[PDB]
């Protein structure tokens, strides 16, 4: 029912890797969701159901895990991936959000 | 009301030994007896499983004998919090009866 | 699958498919929501493996309860309402729908079956709500102490955990009977 | 494609209220779910109520229990919020947020409208 | 899924009182009013069944009344004749569940008093 | 002293019965206890294979119990030399602590 993020902030440059932690105050059976609001945008959503990418969402972006502990790595944080991560459990109605990771650069 | 007693009328129990209870049934209630655990200013609550099945929601501790008119419960680890008052009801008719009863 | 309304555990319905070909591409692919466990057959080898008559049946039990819907399992769902045969050849599908069967009020609809005289046997069900008697007075057609109705509501509530929020299960048996194939998937065809 | 568009969205007094709606286009609007999503100016997401597929369910977020009532018009094909006891906290941008979830197929919030920004103060 | 009791207050002897008990986390459908008796060991005063049927104690038989308030979610127990033997601490709880009559959620009851 | 007690005192014993003797633990040694047999102007010898691994040098006459805090020492054939005092050796850790001990 509340999530917390890791990495509130973080720095990369191309071709760097990056782990990001959402932790549940129960367990959430792999329902989790990963969006990606841009600047002034509105979110896409990147992987849903913990590990099942959404379509369209690029290879590098991979997420693992069930139960309490899920991550997000990044093996290239080519430029286009600078953006502020954010998780949400799906399934448990008052659905919450974590702050999110902005991801920046050096 | 059933001919329900228990004995003894007082435990005297050191900490962390086996314990044992003894309760009496007249109607040969056959394989239908319960146990429950209150202790001072307490509600009491749910000690075995009431004959439903086996014993649920607790560990090797509690102790399920119950067959015929001949039913016992011993645990052998005695916890600071396990020692409280212990009743037995009636299972076998309405108007269910529950049993005097004895402590630690 | 895509059913708008799904039978209770004690009715749990039935439904022949036969003289057909079936797609299981639909199904299978996209496993997230699933829990896919395909006892006794090769889940990629569905579609090319041939049954007599292959059967489906629909219910909706608690996430907690999806497990006890196995072959050679014990508990309440599989010792008083289904029990799959020991040669169990078909697959058990189940995912989450806490939206579409559960509302703020609390669902009751769903009912389960705690009382049954002995364990049932495979494949079988029995729709009746006659009283359960475990006491030697006798039941006196009125659920009374010591007497059961044998269907207790399942509470669906939306903000209950993933454990206990409502599942939906198809347990899609398959038979190999001594009578000629009817339910066969392959096509693959190319240009000649 | 999918368009789910906000409109409706301007300036309202505190304790006033608004009607925002969603328009879907491309997609099937009675079996597809939907929710609202609101980003407080310098924030994170927050959810704020949910009607399923039929207009049967509903459930609301602790802060906007009974001041934001969610309606579904599947024969418009049109989502509407109707906010009622404004507040200051409600500045924000709301969008629009389509769900699957359920059916087997779900993929859940998968589409998010553009949203149109809401404001509160005298 | 703490019950809600009240309604626990003296009342004169041969008197008759009703006592209500707020029931919350599930549906009232089989519950009943087990008593704990001060000086004693706990007894059953009354039951309930989720068909409606009532049985009562012998002792309390013709003077007691328990009805599950559907929309409430409350249950009634009205006592008529009030004597100082019937009088006692009063819980509202499961009357029976699975096989065999398991008494389990047990509020934290009211003790309901008689006195000249 | 580790809380090493036995029951009874004295034993009183007739000709070929059986006789049972009882022994106590504290730190719940669990399943560590060795048994030794001493007659009158005599150095004690071995009787359990303390708990080494089964009784060894010793016939089904001796009764290897002794798990938990629970252990109990029976033989069926009280033959004349075997009437002698029992000592209980605590097995769970140093300082080694012997029982109090009993005789026929």
């Amino acid at each position: 029912i509340v999530l917390t993020q890791s990495p509130s902030s973080l720095s990369a440059s191309v071709q760097d890797r990056v782990t990001i932690t959402c932790r549940a105050s129960q367990v959430i059976s792999n329902y989790l969701a990963w969006f990606q609001q841009k600047p002034g945008k509105a979110p896409k959503l990147l992987i849903y159901a913990a590990s099942n990418l959404q379509s369209g969402v690029p290879s590098r972006f991979r997420g693992s895990g069930s139960g309490t502990d899920f991550t997000l790595t990044i093996s290239s944080l080519q430029p286009e991936d600078f953006a502020t991560y954010y998780c949400q459990q799906y399934n448990i109605y008052p659905l919450t959000f974590g702050g999110g990771t902005k991801v920046d650069i050096k | 009301d059933i001919q329900m007693t228990q004995s003894p009328s007082s435990v005297s129990a050191s900490v962390g030994d086996r314990v044992t209870i003894t309760c009496r049934a007249s109607q040969g209630i056959s394989t239908w007896l319960a146990w429950y655990q209150q202790k001072p200013g307490k509600a009491p609550k749910v000690l075995i499983n009431a004959a439903s099945g086996l014993q649920s929601g607790v560990p090797s501790r509690f102790s399920g004998s119950g067959s015929g008119t001949d039913f016992t419960l011993t645990i052998s680890s005695l916890q600071p919090e396990d020692f409280a008052t212990y009743y037995c009801q009636q299972a076998h008719s309405f108007p269910p009866t529950f049993g005097p009863g004895t402590k630690l | 699958f895509n059913a708008t309304r799904f039978a209770s555990v004690y009715a749990w319905n039935r439904k022949r498919i036969s003289n057909c070909v079936a797609d299981y591409s639909v199904l299978y692919n996209l496993a997230p929501f699933f829990t896919f466990k395909c006892y006794g057959v090769s889940p990629t080898k569905l579609n090319d493996l041939c049954f007599t008559n292959v059967y489906a049946d629909s219910f909706v039990i608690r996430g907690d309860e999806v497990r006890q819907i196995a072959p050679g399992q014990t508990g309440n769902i599989a010792d008083y309402n289904y029990k799959l045969p020991d040669d169990f050849t078909g697959c058990v599908i189940a995912w989450n729908s806490n939206k579409l069967d559960s509302k703020v009020s609390g669902n009751y609809n769903y009912l389960y079956r705690l009382f049954r005289k002995s364990n049932l046997k495979p494949f079988e069900r029995d729709i009746s709500t006659e009283i359960y008697q475990a006491g030697n007075k006798p039941c006196n057609g009125v659920a009374g102490f010591n007497c059961y109705f044998p269907l207790r509501s399942y509470s669906f509530r939306p903000t209950y955990g993933v454990g206990h929020q409502p599942y939906r299960v198809v347990v899609l048996s398959f038979e190999l009977l001594h009578a000629p194939a009817t339910v066969c998937g392959p096509k693959k065809s190319t240009n000649l | 494609q999918v368009q789910l568009v906000e409109s409706g969205g301007g300036v309202v007094q505190p304790g006033r209220s608004l009607r925002l709606s969603c328009a879907s286009s491309g997609f099937t609007f009675s079996t597809y779910h939907m929710h609202w999503v609101r980003q407080p100016p310098g924030k994170g997401l927050e959810w704020v109520a949910f009607i399923s597929y039929d207009g049967s369910n509903y459930y609301y977020s602790d802060s906007v229990k009974g001041r934001f009532t969610i309606s579904r018009d599947n024969s418009k094909n049109t989502v509407y919020l109707q906010m009622n006891s404004l507040r200051a906290e409600d500045t924000a941008l709301y969008y629009c947020a389509r769900d699957s979830s359920g059916w087997h197929w779900g993929v859940p919030f998968d589409y998010w409208g553009q949203g149109t920004l809401v404001t509160v103060s005298s | 899924v703490q019950l809600v009791e009240s309604g626990g207050g003296l009342i004169q002897p041969g008197g008759s009182l009703r006592l209500s008990c707020a029931v919350s986390g599930f549906t009232v459908s089989r519950m009943s009013w087990v008593r704990q008796a001060p000086g004693k060991g706990l007894e059953c005063v009354s039951v309930i069944y989720t068909g409606g049927n009532t049985d009562y104690a012998d002792s309390v038989k013709g003077r007691f009344t328990i009805s599950r308030d559907n929309s409430k979610n409350t249950l009634y127990l009205q006592m008529n004749s009030l004597r100082a033997e019937d009088t006692a601490l009063y819980y509202c709880v499961r009357g029976s569940g699975g096989i065999h009559d398991a008494f389990d959620i047990w509020g934290q009851g009211t003790m309901v008093t008689v006195s000249s």
